[PDB]
């Protein structure tokens, strides 16, 4: 496929071909212009505190080793030997002042640098460059208030500048919060779909809700349960959707602070929203006091997720077209006490985890949609995003990003396929900004 | 019998189990432990869940599952979190997942899943303290099979505490699982184990 | 490989490249080429009788819906939502008057069009052309005595047309012996061949019969048990085999009406058939008579085969080059008793199904075989088919099609693998049509 | 205890089986039960057909395995054969199936296959109405290794009838299992369950 | 019962092992022999491996699995090496895989295996001539999970004698395994069946 | 890939991309220009010795049986049927005086001939040529002291001129010694790595073997134990590596003639072995005397590998290219006493079989490795191989072949490399002889 030229998505991100959730020779295509070019989430400063911390963090089929470095920093590299290539580090985290490989013994510093080969003065004598020889290292690392992401592409744009219009909607929770903690360790689960799946139904679906999840918003005991079995839908503008330049977007639902979170939860929740919301009003404004209480679905383009206030942190790592390793962590707020912290994340893990009885009603829907994508006669079949399109906005005074502003559409799909698009028939990032000079222009089409 | 420091790859825990087993055998317990967890697991294979939860937990349950982060084996330094929870259920936590299986809008559930449970290594030993509970260890083979060539098995060992109850009806009052595997290979764990 | 020019198949089908066994950019070929062109078995009518009643079928590797229509014809459609792609049918078989997908709750109609979108004033308003997103529709479905195939090329001849010379063979039993019933449920197991090692095999195979089946012919208790370990060699004229244009083939084993079913059921058969056969021989006269309660190994191009009087209906759903997932229903007589029917199913099963004891015996030699195919010093081997060859004959005032007159022989085979080569090699009909314009000529070349 | 307008889920048949062990238990039966299927188990995993067949096998054994189409949860209109039988033999039709087993013209039985059998949750029960009939119900793990690398592995639940016969040698008079996988991916089930 | 001649597929080895189980049951023996192999692989899945070499193994042992060359069923002239050997331990190599396992540069330990054995089809039997000497035969299902994603299942019967020790503690003197899988799809057989 | 032009080996061999233990191209690429091209590893003598004995065997990824004629010769062809390709012998070792096909029964002698096909007067009548059909044979079979290699180019160099320089250095062990034998059956696992991360590992990495093997060097009681750990570097001279023209290459270990057997065979071991050289000292001399009970760990290219004294013999057999089918066999002295030779053979097992404590501190080392190179930004990047590089000599008064004179470097891995980037970008073995006129001097390059 020459996909300089091949319409995967169509103008306005209105509809994909299928055969994006299957196409192998397409998902290592992806590779290169997805994940080697992208910010893809690592970890968060409260899983790597001290100096000599690391955790394992996949990025795109790559493993990378994440370290906190004694100067405080944090860099990452390839979990790979200089020598003869062997997995360096085998476990998920730990505190270390290097990491020495298995097989032939070189040991490298926390800062990737070869510290030491065995016997080096007999062997090599003054001919090892150990100077080139140090681990491949992650060209770029970066924080958003302490949710680290990398970048293989020393030419991307600055995390903040990459989240674009999204930053605005995450900051009253990341930021004037008083910040999030990450709450470790995830879970881990592998799943027969297209990491694009899951990314495109956390980016921008609230149309699915109701239905997909009649039993568990039945069962469940959750404050967003008068959608089950699309017994009813929400009203006025109890929310909206948006998108950006690099594909980030997210829904917000206003108020829903308890989020997925069972009955046994909700009054302790809400009660803890709105006392900090009142304190957040004087600083931030209403508007964006309330956007901190209000539950965010969101997809950090490509492919990290999350539901903020309930909590739910996703990265969706690809294998192959066909195959996700799911991980799931739980976001608590700094202050929030313990006890309640510890709830709160056990609460994601049964909602979303492993055994998440809300991901379970998600998994046949993902999983035949991706498979569906390698049968023949729908290879070439088009997948409709079209929900809401010639009702979404530019530049508007209080929202910013390309807005719908309603809870239900595909607003966020759309973006997130544009941006898609751009990337897969660019070589690099000049192209892709090229590509995108008029991403807004291009989504607000026939408004 | 067990001394950690020289059984090297021992953790505490497991010490203390191999402790409470080895001494004090009572086959007649056995063989009821045997019976109750093979009753248990059939009401689990024919999904008679509202019956597995009346006639087999106890109101003070916690039934709980973890998966443990890989650390190395010489690690001392890192003090964070070790594991979370897939499962860490109260009685009420443990209906609302029954009410989500018998929901007829749990789309999954059509068609009807197929269960087989396999229970073996069963022991069981009085609690030294608590005379209502008895401790009893087993593992599970779980195969779960569904829309005509989906096929996961779920493989684990059982810690469990089991209190007489009244009538002779023996109820779960705990059950900790700590999953072997860490990245899951059967697409969710949704399973009572 | 082009396909255009490659000699898969030799001049008059003399052998084939083992190769085609094997490779897997020829797999996913055939199924533009062979598949997605030609007649597939969907189901019988007597599974679907009622309005509302349907199936699941797979269509090469898609898979579609068959649903029986208020007026009493079938339509076929992809089993795939027209929004996002789900796969919208989870089930077997059924009776409904639509199906609703469980991802976002769209909902249609047993005739496939769109008839519901949850909320869609309120979302959608006027905006959705319900009218252009019915499910995909299969081009054609057709009927040959209650036996309904699907094909989604508009351009495909007639089944009957298509049936060519094959159909006279099967209008005896299928037509004048007051019809057949298919019984269902069908048996379902994966092997791990190439689906044209056993369509191959039963459309012309009858050299391996004594050998590959030595052992259930001994212990089965069956009418051909005379052949156990080539003990001995059918007489005279004990059978024929013959071919078509289009592909389909069969071997006759005259008079051959207990087929495979063990001794406890012979007697019945055969006084069964023999009666019936008295009344034809007044209606279709004494040969046709006589083709009725003759066992028929026969496979219609490409996946179908049968044994007709044992009663065994398959078809080899291609999964991948070496993956075939095998579908074993039981044919009876409507008009035969009905626990003659429902022992006769069974038998079908004992033998032929998935714990089939004769099916057993067939399954290394079709498993090796294929596998052999991706094997180095094998993919350029040549498979031979030439037994009888120049001894075929053209036009005969008595039997149809390009036939061998004599029991065992590899007619079929060669008349097989020509139509496979003209559709490797051809990009639509008209092509194929081309490449047959000379097609028997071609079979019975040196006689 | 079981009721199936409540527990959504369970078959009517199931929540028959689920009465007749939970009533009425006899340890010294559910022992006698579990050496009988392990012995039967043995002799099969040696291949010793014919002597499983002369031990084990009733002259009036039914020998049934089905596989049940997949329908919608709420299915109530659509009512053609719901199954097929994999096996429904009777013993001369299992006597033909070990006849074909020991033909040295089975070509597919050379090299030797190797079977390992796992008999788990046993639970047996005295028929009501006839007492020469002992209801045993059993789960097994059936792994079949062939030719170096092929091994497929069975799972199911068994749900036997066999009668006192004479001399102690008990003998099986129903075998009925309900195969927990529609579409096979072990190449056949060519097995005896 | 079982006549070789007749049942064409049955080595002379497994009707022998037969013929030892079906004559004189000892219930009693049985339990107890469950017991013993279920604490014994307690011991070995918490990894306890010196635990295992003093309270479970005898200084006379012979640990022996083999695995052997597919021939013709019909073989009579090949009269070469029939298999090989796995493992053919005595006490000494036993303990040097011990220390193996238990020392900290063992890097392919870290981070720690995760072992769940699953023990079936006990039967035990008095040696006929040795009263010191019990034979017990055992099916086991062995699980190990490491790293994340790696989940080998091992499947195995084992012909065992173990002696009476001394104060009640009985010992292993020799375990023969015939390997039913050819050709390993584990990885390696570094495992205590 | 363009392989006439692509840098898969850099020059004088010093480095490798990593990507050739993961692409599944190049895989296919090595089947043609590796394993179709060079010697591969049959069976020993000692395990077909009569008239009628055979055994399977894999060349590359084909299956061959290998066996003995009544001439006393040995022929190999493909276990393939000539009729339709199914696989004809299921089974690893036999006597037979041919092989009947299972399918139809076709008959081949143990001389690859077609002797017989069922009913072939009535059926075939005089048309079969079977002359023309007999099994297709292996060209070329030769035998090194007992040790049977097969290869499918008729153009290839004999075998002893194949081995090169390396011929020197087995045939006190392979010859002088009285020769050995192959005690089967062979263990028979899966890895998941490439072959060649185990053929470069027993072909010239000493370096590993005190830090991957720590945990058995210490626990083991072997020779070679005082390396735990690295605890302690080899002595002054303590032994060499060489390679050569063809690729074959090995270390030596002086006198380690116990080799990695535990203590248990030690002094037993040392015994027969010094009693054994010094016979040998007045025929073949004091340094070749003494190669002989020295340990080597030699790769016979491209798959077959070994360890002298500790009487390990290994097959990587290819499958894909993350997985190998690995055999291990014992070599034994012919004339050792029978008890010894059966505790030298479970040593080998005990250490190096199927659950050898000592092949299980390498198997991580190697999966990791080759599934990293299937990596994004691993596949472009380099293994290293250039330990001892420029300090390599051509043409040695005692020692030849390209010899590094130390126990520990990375000599032979360059041999090996070099070889493979010349087959790989060769279309036959003229070109490969072109491409290898200066072999030595670039592997001298520097010093
Ligand atoms: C609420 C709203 C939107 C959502 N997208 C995915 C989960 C989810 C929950
Ligand atoms: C009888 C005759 C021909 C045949 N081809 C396949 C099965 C079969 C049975
Ligand atoms: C000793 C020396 C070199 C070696 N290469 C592989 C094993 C080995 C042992
Ligand atoms: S591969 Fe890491 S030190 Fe050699
Ligand atoms: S995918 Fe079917 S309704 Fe959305
Ligand atoms: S395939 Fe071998 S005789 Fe036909
Ligand atoms: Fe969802
Ligand atoms: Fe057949
Ligand atoms: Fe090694």
């Amino acid at each position: 496929m020459n996909y300089n030229n091949k319409i995967l998505v169509s103008e306005s991100g209105l509809s994909q071909k299928h055969l994006i959730h299957g196409d192998e020779e397409l998902f290592q295509h992806e590779l290169k212009t997805i994940f080697a070019r992208n910010w893809l989430f690592l970890t968060h400063d409260s899983l790597i505190p001290a100096p000599g911390d690391y955790v394992t963090a996949k990025m795109g089929i790559d493993e990378v080793i994440v370290s906190r470095q004694n100067d405080g920093s944090i860099r990452a590299f390839l979990n790979v030997c200089r020598h003869r290539g062997k997995t360096l580090v085998s476990v998920e985290a730990g505190n270390a002042k290097g990491f020495v490989c298995s097989y032939h013994g070189w040991g490298f510093g926390s800062n990737g640098e070869l510290q030491s080969v065995p016997f080096e003065k007999d062997l090599y004598g003054e001919s090892l460059n150990k100077k080139c020889l140090g681990l491949k290292e992650v060209a770029r690392v970066e924080s958003f208030h302490g949710f680290i992401y990398g970048c293989f592409d020393q030419e991307a744009p600055p995390l903040m500048d990459y989240l674009g219009d999204a930053a605005w909607y995450l900051e009253p929770m990341f930021k004037h919060s008083g910040g999030l903690e990450l709450v470790g360790p995830p879970g881990k689960v592998v799943i027969k779909a297209n990491w694009k799946a899951p990314a495109e139904n956390f980016v921008g679906d609230a149309y699915h809700v109701g239905w997909t999840h009649a039993s568990s918003l039945r069962s469940g005991e959750s404050i967003f349960s008068s959608l089950a079995g699309n017994a009813a839908l929400p009203p006025e503008g109890a929310g909206l959707q948006m998108t950006s330049k690099y594909g980030s977007g997210m829904g917000v639902l206003w108020d829903g602070y308890s989020g997925v979170h069972s009955a046994d939860l909700v009054p302790e929740l809400m009660a803890f929203g709105g006392a900090k919301q009142e304190r957040l009003n004087k600083e931030i404004g209403d508007v964006r006091a309330r956007i901190y209480r209000s539950h965010l679905n969101c997809t950090v383009f490509p492919n990290n997720s999350m539901l903020t206030c309930s909590g739910v942190f996703k990265v969706w790592n690809p294998i192959d077209a066909n195959t996700t390793e799911v991980w799931t962590y739980a976001i608590v707020e700094k202050d929030m006490p313990e006890d309640l912290k510890r709830r709160l994340a056990d609460s994601v893990q049964r909602t979303f985890g492993p055994a998440g009885f809300w991901e379970s009603d998600d998994n046949d829907n993902m999983e035949t949609a991706s498979q569906n994508g390698k049968k023949y006669q729908s290879r070439d079949s088009d997948l409709l995003s079209n929900l809401g399109f010639g009702e979404d906005v530019y530049g508007d005074a209080v929202y910013p990003g390309v807005v719908g502003k309603s809870a239900i559409g595909e607003t966020s799909y759309r973006g997130f396929y544009r941006a898609y698009q751009a990337h897969v028939s660019s070589s690099n990032w000049a192209e892709f900004e090229h590509a995108s000079s008029t991403w807004h222009t291009e989504l607000t089409k026939t408004t | 019998m067990i001394n950690i420091q020289e059984d090297k790859l021992v953790s505490a825990h497991d010490a203390e189990e191999i402790l409470r087993f080895f001494n004090c055998h009572d086959s007649a317990l056995q063989q009821e432990a045997t019976t109750l967890l093979t009753q248990e697991a059939h009401l689990l294979d024919i999904q008679a869940y509202r019956a597995w939860l009346e006639h087999c937990v106890g109101s003070e349950v916690q039934y709980q599952v973890i998966s443990r982060e890989l650390r190395a084996a010489s690690e001392r330094r890192y003090k964070l979190n070790e594991a979370m929870n897939v499962y860490n259920e109260n009685f009420q936590q443990l209906k609302v997942r029954v009410e989500h299986q018998l929901d007829p809008q749990n789309w999954g559930n059509s068609p009807k899943l197929r269960f087989t449970r396999f229970i073996t290594n069963v022991q069981a030993a009085m609690d030294v303290n608590d005379k209502e509970l008895l401790h009893i260890r087993s593992n599970v083979i779980l195969h779960r099979a569904r829309r005509g060539n989906q096929v996961d098995v779920f493989y684990a060992a059982r810690e469990d505490k089991w209190k007489r109850g009244e009538g002779g009806v023996r109820k779960l009052v705990q059950r900790f699982v700590d999953y072997p595997e860490r990245i899951l290979q059967t697409h969710n764990l949704m399973v009572f184990l």
